[PDB]
């Protein structure tokens, strides 16, 4: 009915109205870097 | 689980043509190339140093 997760997340499922079996992968994610010259240099960033 | 593994700075390609270089200076110039420019010196005479 479910599959896990190494920490018991639910990592799959099949459906209670359709016996479907359905992937559950976390919405995307990440840290955001901002490189930067000095703010005494410039106010221009990038985003990584 | 909000855990993340972050690249290195060197790629292993960046490494191996580090350990590249310094072998390529090792065996043509000797220890000089750590003392200044690689001076080179045969072979067979560096091992002879
Ligand atoms: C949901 O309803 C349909 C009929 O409308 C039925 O075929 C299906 O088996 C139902 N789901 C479950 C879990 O029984
Ligand atoms: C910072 O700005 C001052 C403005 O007088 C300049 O003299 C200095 O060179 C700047 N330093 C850097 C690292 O941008």
């Amino acid at each position: 009915q479910f599959g896990r997760d190494i920490a018991d997340t639910t990592d799959a499922v099949r459906d209670p109205q359709t016996l479907e079996i359905l992937d559950i992968t976390p919405c995307s994610f990440g840290g955001v870097s901002v490189i930067t010259p000095g703010t005494n240099t410039s106010n221009q960033v990038a985003v990584l | 689980n909000g855990l993340t593994v972050l690249p290195p700075l060197l790629t292993d390609e960046m490494i191996a043509q580090y350990t590249s270089a310094l072998l390529a200076g090792t065996i043509t110039s000797g220890w000089t190339f750590g003392a200044g420019a690689a001076l080179q010196i045969p072979f067979a005479m560096q091992m002879a140093y």
